[PDB]
RNA sequence: ACGGAAGGGCACCACCAGGAGUGGAGCCUGCGGCUUAAUUUGACUCAACACGGGGAAACUCACCAGGUCCAGACACAAUAAGGAUUGACAGAUUGAGAGCUCUUUCUUGAUUUUGUGGGUGGUGGUGCAUGGCCGUUCUUAGUUGGUGGAGUGAUUUGUCUGCUUAAUUGCGAUAACGAACGAGACCUUAACCUACUAAAUAGUGGUGCUAGCAUUUGCUGGUUAUCCACUUCUUAGAGGGACUAUCGGUUUCAAGCCGAUGGAAGUUUGAGGCAAUAACAGGUCUGUGAUGCCCUUAGACGUUCUGGGCCGCACGCGCGCUACACUGACGGAGCCAGCGAGUCUAACCUUGGCCGAGAGGUCUUGGUAAUCUUGUGAAACUCCGUCGUGCUGGGGAUAGAGCAUUGUAAUUAUUGCUCUUCAACGAGGAAUUCCUAGUAAGCGCAAGUCAUCAGCUUGCGUUGAUUACGUCCCUGCCCUUUGUACACACC
C-alpha cells in the first residue's frame, strides 16, 4: 500500500487480539512485509464485560450510540511485547505518537509521560476516523471496501442499535449462530457436494447441453443416443461425422480408413505421405474442422482436457488413412507394410 | 568476533559497487541500476538500450 | 526568445488574417493579401524551415571541435 | 573455517530441507538471510562441503549458486541422522 | 536580474508610484533596509537609496498581478542575481529573499494582497484600484 | 550527388520491359501503380523507382532507347 | 440491481510500440463491443532513457562517445464501466514486455 | 511495488540480464539458447529454450525444481509466484549461441579447429540459412596469435 | 611501398577568403621534470597530456609509516576430552576499551591445530604470451572468390579508354560472364500535415462565479470541479508527403549537371547510428570469477584498521571559459527557453508560511511523475538612470577576519556568504587550433560522475555574424601510368 510501512507512523494505533477474543489496542513496531509478523506492544489486557465474558463487538467507527453503550473505558496496562499476524489486526486508527518503542522500554522522561497520557487520553474519549488508502490500485480491494462501508452504515439501519446493554446479552446468541454453524453446516457440506468434480461435472453438462447431445431438461436426444454406442474417447466428433450425406459419397474402404484417425496414437519421427484420394483428404479436413470447433466450445467453459485430447490435431495420426485403405481393398500384408511408416504389430 | 573490522561505508565510491564485476571507478548509478560502465556496455542490448542516434 | 517570439506572433497575425479571409470573405481578396505579403515575405506566411542541428562529441557545438596538440 | 557447530548444523539442515543455498559475495555482511548465521560462515562452510563433491557451485554475478548432489544427500542424512526413504531434498514433490 | 517589464513604461510605470507609496504614509520599512546588497550574487546596493524599496513594492505588486498566484521562493528565484564565484560565469542563484518577504508582509497590511488557497498570495478587487492607478494615470494623461 | 542506384535503375527497366501497357508519363500515377504492380520494401525506394520509370517513359516517347 | 459503474483507469506501459499498441487496440475493441463510454486510447509523451558513455573500456584511443537509449511508451485508458466488466477485461490482454496496471476511485 | 516506471523497466531489464547470464553459465551442457520473462497477473512465468530437455527438465521435474528454487531464493519471491519451463529451440541452430556452445564443447573434448568450424558451418547451411561466418581468434598452433576466419554463402554488416 | 615523377580526382583533422581564437581572458587541472618516508600508476606525432568516465578529505588506493585478521578448501600424518583450539573484564601495552602482545587467572569444547602434499587470493609481473572491447590505418571508396582467357610461375583479367557521381555510383566500352560484401538502400531523429484516431496527467472556446495596474472584456488565473463544445496549438499512433517534381538550358545528346517555377522541405533535405577485406607485434592483465606462463601465499605485494600522499610546485609543455572596457560595466526597471532528473524498504526533487543581510535554518505540503518540483518565469539582452577614459567607479583576485552548510573526520582552508586587499588589462613574439549555416561565435541550462565540491564532459536550447561555394601551392587521401639496387617497405 502507499502507507503500509513508513509513512503511516511507527507506533500507529491498531486493534489486535489473540484467541481470547477481546477489544484491545497497541503500537506497531514494524510492519514486516513477508510473513505478516507485526510485533504489537499492548497497553490493555483482554477487556472482559461487567458480567465476566469475552466481548465480541468491534470498534465500528463514528457513532456515540454504538460504542459508549458498552465501551465507556478500557483497562490500563503497562508495556509488554507480543508477535501477531495482520489477520488479527482489526481496524487501524490515527491517535498515535512518532517516538519509538525502544524509548518507552528503556525508561525515558519525554517518552513515558506523553505515553501514559496517550494511554489514558484514548480511554477518556474516542470517536476516531478510519484511514486505509485506496490510491495504490483498488480493484479487488476497492470492491471489498464497497462491500464493507455499505454494511458499516447497515449496522444502524437494523432494529438493534440503541440498547442499554447488547454485548452482555449476546454471549448466548453468539454461541448459538457461530458454534452451531462451525462444524455442523460445514460437516454437512463435507458430505453433500464434496469434490470439485461435481461442479466440474455440471460444467461438462453445460457443454453437453450446448452441443445438443442431451436436451436442456437433462435427458438424452438422438445425438446422445447414437453417441451412447461409441466407447472411444473421441466420441463427440465421431458422433458429429454421421449426420449428413457427406459419408454417403464415400466407399466402405474410404470410410474405414477415415475412421483410423481416432484409433491410433500418432507419436513418431517420420513424415506423412500424400493422401491416397481427394475424398479422403476432404474427410480429414472436415474432421479437423470439427475438432477445432469442439476445442473452441470446450475452451469457452474453461475445463482442462487430457494430454491426448489437448494434443490430438498436433499428433501425427492422419498417415494411417493411406495405410488401412489399401488393406480394405484386398492387398498383401507386405505391400502395405512397405507403404506404412509404423511397426507391424501397431498397425 | 572482531569489533574493529569495519570503517564507515555509509557513502562514496567504497560504499556501492557494480553488481556484475565489483569495481568502483566507472559506475552507472543512473536509473538506480549500479552497473560497471564496461559491464553495462557488454550487457546493453541484453537490458535493451539500442543505439539509434 | 524575444526576436523568435516576435517572428512567431507576426506570422500568426498573417496566417490568421489570410485564413479569416479564406473562410469568411471572397477568394480574390485573399489572393490580393497573399501577393502583397509573399512578395515581401520575411517568413510572413510560411514558417522558417531552419531548425537546430544537434551537438556532437569531441567539441562544444555541432560542427566545432576541440583543439589538438601534436606537441 | 572455525565457527560454532550449532551454526553448521543449522546450515546442513536448511540446505537438506531445501536443496539450494544462495549468498551475495560479502564478507563483513553480518547476518545472512533465512539461516541464522553470518554470511561468511555460510559461504565458507558450503565451500568446505563442496570441496569433496556433495554440493555443486556456480559463481555468476557474485551471488554463489550452491546445489545439492546424490552423494551430498547421503552425506547429509549421515550427518543429520534422519531416516532414509522419508526425508530427501527436493525430488518429486510436484505432480508434473 | 528580474522579470516582466519589456511591455509597459518599465521605469515610469514604477516611479510615480514609488514617491506615491511614500506619499501614502503606509509602507512599513524593515529597519535594516537600505544598507543591503539585495542579492547574494550582486555587488552594490541601489543608487536610488532614498527609494528603491518603493520600486520593489510596486514590482511585487506587479508580480502578484502578473498571474494566478505567487510565492516567496519564486520571488527569491526571480530577483536573485546569479552568482559570480571565480571563473564560474553567472549561474542563476536566489535573491535576498528576506526583503521580498518583508515587501509581501507590508503589501498584505496595506490591503492589496492576501494569502490564497494552494499556498502563495493573490491580488484583491479593492487593492490596486488606488495604488498604481495614479502612476499609470500619466499614460492616461498623455494618451 | 543525385545519381540513381542499381536496384532503382535495373528494376525500373525490368518493369518497363514487362508492363508497357499502363505506366503513363506522370509521376504520381506511377507511384501508386508501383505499389500495386510489385512488392517494394521502403517508400523512398518505391518513389525513386517510380521517378525513374517516369523519366524512361519521357525519353521513350522521343525515340527507341537502347537496352 | 444495476451492476454499478465505477470509472476504471487502465495504465499500460512498455518498451515496445507494436506489442503495446496491439493490446491497446484490443482493449478499445472489447470495450466497444460491450457498449461503454470511455476516455480514448490516450497516449502520453514517450520517455527516452538516454545513457551517454565512452566506447573504450580504458582511456586510450580517440575520445569516442556512445549514446545508449531505451524508449518508454505509455498509454492510459479510462473505461467508465460496471463492476461486472473489471474481471472480464483484466483476465484477457496479457503480454511479455507490456507492463499492465489498472486503478479506480478517481478523485 | 511503488517504484517509478523508469526505474521499474530498468529493473526488469536487469532481471532479464542476470537471468540470461545465469542460465548461460549453469545450462551450458544442455545447449541453452534463450529465455523470456513472461510477467502475468500475480504469477511470473519464465520460458527457457534449449536444444534438448534431457536433464534441464530433469527426471520427474527435479533439476527444473532446483532451478526454480535458485531463481526464487535469489531474487526473493513468494513460493509458487515465479515459474520455469523448458521449450524446444527450433532447428538445433540458426540461434548462434547454441552453435557457439557446440564449438566450445567440440574444442574442449580435444579436436582441431577446422573440423569444428566447418562442421558448424555445414550444419548451419543444412538448417536452411542464407550464410554463416565463424571466426576463431587467439593462439592456434603457434605461440604468436592468429585469426582464422571461415564462412560460406552470404552475409551483411550494415 | 615509396618518388622534391606524370595524369585525373578529392578534405576547413589542407589551404585560399575571412570569423573565432590559443602561447598573459579562469588559474584550472593533466602530464614532464624536480621534490620526495610515499609523493601509486597506465598512455607520449596524428592515434598520450579535463584521457583512464581519474571533479581522490578517509573508504576509491594500487604507494608509503605502522597495527591486526585469517576467509591456508581438501587429503595425509601428528598433538589431542588427565583436553585440541577459541574467547576473555581489568593492570601493563600501544594512535587506539586491537588481549595484537604480556600480567592475573577464568571461559571454550573437535569445529581447529603445528607439519606435509595440494589449493586459494592478488589494482603483483608479462598488452610482445592471449580473449573480449576499443582506436587507428581509413570521415575513405575499397575487397573478394565460382567458371572462363593470358602467362612455365608469382600473378593478372573481371575490378576498365573516356564521361559523370559524395561513392567500382552509374553511362558506356570490352576475354570475359554472371555474382557477394562495402557504398547506397536500411534505422532513429529534425522539420509539413487547420485530414484520421483522441486526450481534464495537453490545451482552447462557450456558460454559472472575477475585471483589481497598461484594461472598455492584455492575457490571465479566480474556475479540479460549473457543466457543455472542440482538437489549430501540445502529445503520441496510423498514414500521407519529395521522386531532383514541372519549365528551361547543357551533354555521344546517355548517364547526369546549371538555372528558374511551385513547394514546409530541391547542398545524397540536414544530422547522426550502422559500417567491408586485410592489418598494427596501437591501448587495456588498474572493467571483467575474461585467462596462459611467472611471482607470492601467513614479520603474505591476500583481506582489513590508524595516519599520510596522489592537490607536494610564482609553473618547463597541453586542453580548458567569463568580457581586455563606451557596440562597456554597473543601480535598478532586466530575461523567453529547451533537453533532463527525481523518495522504499527510505530519506531524493523541493512548492508553500515563519526567521535570517547572507548562505541557510525551520514548521509543513505535492510528487514513483506530460499531473508535484516545474509555465525549472536560465543567461546573454530590451529601458531608463550611475561613470566616461583615468591598473579608476567598470567588474569583485591574491591574503586576513568571521558566519553557514555536508560529512565519523575538513587541518596542507570541501564548498557557500560577508566585509578589508581590487585586479575582465593594456589585444598577447616565433608559432599553431577549429570554422561554412541556424552552424562559427556569444550565452546560460540541465544531466553524467555526486554525501559535499565543475572551470570537466555529455546533450539542450537562446542571440546569431563575416567569408568562400573554389583550388592542389602547403598538409595529407583515392585511383591510373611509370620508375625503383626499397619489402622490418623512405623513419
Amino acid at each position: 500500500s502507499p502507507s503500509i510501512l513508513h509513512i503511516l507512523k511507527e507506533g500507529r494505533l491498531v486493534a489486535f487480539r489473540d484467541p481470547n477474543d477481546c477489544l484491545k489496542l497497541g503500537f506497531v513496531f514494524k510492519v514486516s512485509l513477508k510473513d505478516a509478523v507485526c510485533v504489537i506492544m499492548t497497553f490493555t489486557k483482554p477487556y472482559k464485560l461487567p458480567n465476566g465474558e469475552p466481548n465480541h463487538l468491534i470498534y465500528f467507527p463514528k457513532a456515540d450510540g454504538y460504542r459508549r453503550r458498552n465501551f465507556p473505558k478500557f483497562q490500563k496496562t503497562d508495556f509488554y511485547m507480543e508477535e501477531v499476524p495482520v489477520t488479527a489486526i482489526e481496524v487501524i486508527t490515527k491517535r498515535k505518537f512518532a517516538a519509538p518503542l525502544g524509548k518507552v522500554i528503556k525508561k525515558d522522561v519525554a517518552a513515558l509521560n506523553e505515553f501514559n497520557a496517550e494511554t489514558n487520553n484514548i480511554l477518556d474519549g474516542k470517536t476516531l476516523k478510519e484511514a486505509i488508502n485506496i490510491e495504490k490500485q483498488g480493484l479487488k480491494i476497492h470492491q471489498i471496501l464497497l462491500d464493507r462501508t455499505n454494511i458499516r452504515d447497515e449496522i444502524f439501519k437494523l432494529k438493534s442499535i440503541k440498547c442499554p446493554n447488547l454485548s452482555q446479552h449476546i454471549v448466548p446468541k453468539f454461541k448459538a449462530h457461530v458454534i452451531k454453524k462451525k462444524i455442523e453446516e460445514l460437516y454437512h457440506l463435507m458430505s453433500d457436494q464434496n469434490l470439485s468434480l461435481l461442479p466440474d461435472y455440471e460444467k461438462r453438462l453445460a457443454v453437453l447441453k450446448d452441443t445438443e447431445f442431451i436436451d436442456q431438461n437433462h435427458n438424452v436426444l438422438l445425438k446422445g443416443r447414437v453417441a451412447c454406442e461409441i466407447n472411444s474417447g473421441y466420441e463427440l466428433v465421431l458422433t458429429e461425422l454421421i449426420l449428413d450425406n457427406f459419408l454417403g459419397s464415400f466407399e466402405p474402404e474410404e470410410i474405414v480408413a477415415l475412421l483410423s484417425v481416432f484409433v491410433y496414437e500418432g507419436k513418431t519421427r517420420e513424415e506423412e505421405p500424400p493422401i491416397v484420394t481427394p475424398r479422403l483428404a476432404k474427410g480429414k479436413q472436415r474432421i479437423e474442422e470439427i475438432y477445432k470447433k469442439m476445442l473452441c466450445v470446450f475452451n469457452t467453459h474453461q475445463i482442462p482436457l487430457t494430454q491426448d485430447e489437448a494434443e490430438f490435431l498436433d499428433r501425427k495420426r492422419f498417415a494411417m488413412m493411406n495405410v488401412v485403405y489399401e488393406w480394405a481393398r484386398g492387398l498383401s500384408f507386405k505391400e502395405i507394410m512397405e507403404m506404412s511408416p509404423e511397426a507391424e504389430g501397431t498397425v | 568476533e572482531n569489533v574493529w573490522f569495519s570503517h564507515p561505508r555509509r557513502y562514496g565510491k567504497g560504499s556501492r559497487q557494480c553488481r556484475v564485476c565489483s569495481s568502483h571507478t566507472g559506475l552507472i548509478r543512473k536509473y538506480g541500476l549500479n552497473i560497471c560502465r564496461q559491464c553495462f556496455r557488454e550487457k546493453a542490448n541484453d537490458i535493451g538500450f539500442n543505439k539509434f542516434r | 526568445g524575444h526576436v523568435s517570439q516576435v517572428y512567431a506572433i507576426r506570422q500568426a497575425i498573417a496566417k490568421g488574417l489570410v485564413a479569416y479571409h479564406q473562410k469568411y470573405v471572397d477568394e480574390q481578396s485573399k489572393n490580393e493579401l497573399k501577393k502583397a505579403f509573399t512578395s515581401y515575405d520575411r517568413t510572413l506566411l510560411i514558417a522558417d524551415s531552419r531548425r537546430p542541428e544537434p551537438k556532437k562529441f569531441g567539441g562544444k557545438g555541432a560542427r566545432s571541435r576541440f583543439q589538438k596538440s601534436y606537441r | 573455517m572455525l565457527m560454532p557447530k550449532e551454526d553448521r548444523n543449522k546450515i546442513h539442515q536448511y540446505l537438506f530441507q531445501e536443496g539450494v543455498v544462495v549468498a551475495k559475495k560479502d564478507f563483513n555482511q553480518a547476518k545472512h538471510e533465512e539461516i541464522d548465521t553470518k554470511n561468511l560462515y555460510v559461504i565458507k562452510a558450503l565451500q568446505s562441503l563442496t570441496s569433496k563433491g556433495y554440493v555443486k557451485t556456480q559463481f555468476s554475478w557474485q551471488y554463489y549458486y550452491y546445489t545439492l548432489t546424490e552423494e551430498g544427500v547421503e552425506y547429509l542424512r549421515e550427518y543429520l541422522n534422519l531416516p532414509e526413504h522419508i526425508v530427501p531434498g527436493t525430488y518429486i514433490q510436484e505432480r508434473n | 536580474p528580474g522579470v516582466s517589464v519589456r511591455d509597459v513604461a518599465a521605469q515610469d510605470f514604477i516611479n510615480a508610484y514609488a514617491s506615491f507609496l511614500q506619499r501614502q504614509g503606509k509602507l512599513e520599512v524593515p529597519g535594516y533596509v537600505d544598507i543591503v546588497k539585495t542579492s547574494s550574487g550582486n555587488e552594490m546596493p541601489p543608487q536610488d537609496a532614498e527609494g528603491w524599496f518603493y520600486k520593489r513594492a510596486a514590482s511585487v505588486a506587479r508580480h502578484i498581478y502578473m498571474r494566478k498566484q505567487v510565492g516567496v521562493g519564486k520571488l527569491n528565484k526571480l530577483y536573485g542575481g546569479a552568482k559570480s564565484r571565480g571563473v564560474r560565469p553567472y549561474k542563476h542563484i536566489d535573491a535576498s529573499g528576506s526583503i521580498n518577504r518583508k515587501v509581501l508582509q507590508a503589501l498584505e497590511k496595506i490591503g492589496i494582497v492576501e494569502i490564497s488557497p494552494k499556498g502563495g498570495r493573490r491580488i484583491s478587487e479593492n487593492g490596486q484600484r488606488d495604488l498604481d492607478r495614479i502612476a499609470a494615470q500619466t499614460l492616461e494623461e498623455d494618451e | 550527388g543525385r545519381v540513381r542506384t542499381k536496384t532503382v535503375k535495373r528494376a525500373s527497366k525490368a518493369l518497363i520491359e514487362r508492363y508497357y501497357p499502363k505506366l503513363t508519363l506522370d509521376f504520381q500515377t506511377n507511384k501508386r501503380l508501383c505499389d500495386e504492380i510489385a512488392t517494394i520494401q521502403s517508400k523512398r525506394l518505391r518513389n525513386k523507382i517510380a521517378g525513374y520509370t517516369t523519366h524512361l517513359m519521357k525519353r521513350i516517347q522521343k525515340g527507341p532507347v537502347r537496352g | 440491481q444495476q451492476q454499478q459503474i465505477i470509472k476504471i483507469r487502465i495504465t499500460l506501459t512498455s518498451t515496445k510500440v507494436k506489442q503495446l499498441e496491439n493490446v491497446s487496440s484490443n482493449i478499445v475493441k472489447n470495450a466497444e463491443q460491450h457498449n461503454l463510454v470511455k476516455k480514448g486510447p490516450v497516449r502520453l509523451p514517450t520517455k527516452v532513457l538516454k545513457i551517454s558513455t565512452r566506447k573504450t573500456p580504458n582511456g586510450e584511443g580517440s575520445k569516442t562517445w556512445e549514446t545508449y537509449e531505451m524508449r518508454i511508451h505509455k498509454r492510459y485508458i479510462d473505461l467508465e464501466a460496471p463492476v461486472q466488466i473489471v474481471k472480464r477485461i483484466t483476465q484477457i490482454t496479457i503480454e511479455p514486455g507490456v507492463d499492465v496496471e489498472v486503478v479506480v476511485a478517481s478523485n | 511495488a511503488l517504484i517509478s516506471k523508469k526505474r521499474k523497466l530498468v529493473a526488469d531489464g536487469v532481471f532479464y540480464a542476470e537471468l540470461n547470464e545465469f542460465f548461460t553459465r549453469e545450462l551450458a551442457e544442455e545447449g541453452y539458447s534463450g529465455v523470456e520473462v513472461r510477467v502475468t497477473p500475480t504469477k511470473t512465468e519464465v520460458i527457457i529454450r534449449a536444444t534438448r530437455t534431457q536433464d534441464v527438465l530433469g527426471e520427474n521435474g527435479r533439476r527444473i525444481n532446483e532451478l526454480t528454487l535458485l531463481v526464487q531464493k535469489r531474487f526473493k519471491y513468494a513460493p509458487g509466484t515465479i515459474v520455469l519451463y523448458a521449450e524446444r529451440v527450433q532447428d538445433r541452430g540458426l540461434s548462434a549461441v547454441a552453435q557457439a556452445e557446440s564449438m566450445k564443447f567440440k574444442l574442449l573434448n580435444g579436436l582441431a579447429i577446422r573440423r569444428a568450424a566447418y562442421g558448424v558451418v555445414r550444419y548451419v547451411m543444412e538448417s536452411g540459412a542464407k550464410g554463416c561466418e565463424v571466426v576463431v581468434s587467439g593462439k592456434l598452433r603457434a605461440a604468436r596469435a592468429k585469426a582464422m576466419k571461415f564462412a560460406d554463402g552470404f552475409l551483411i554488416h550494415s
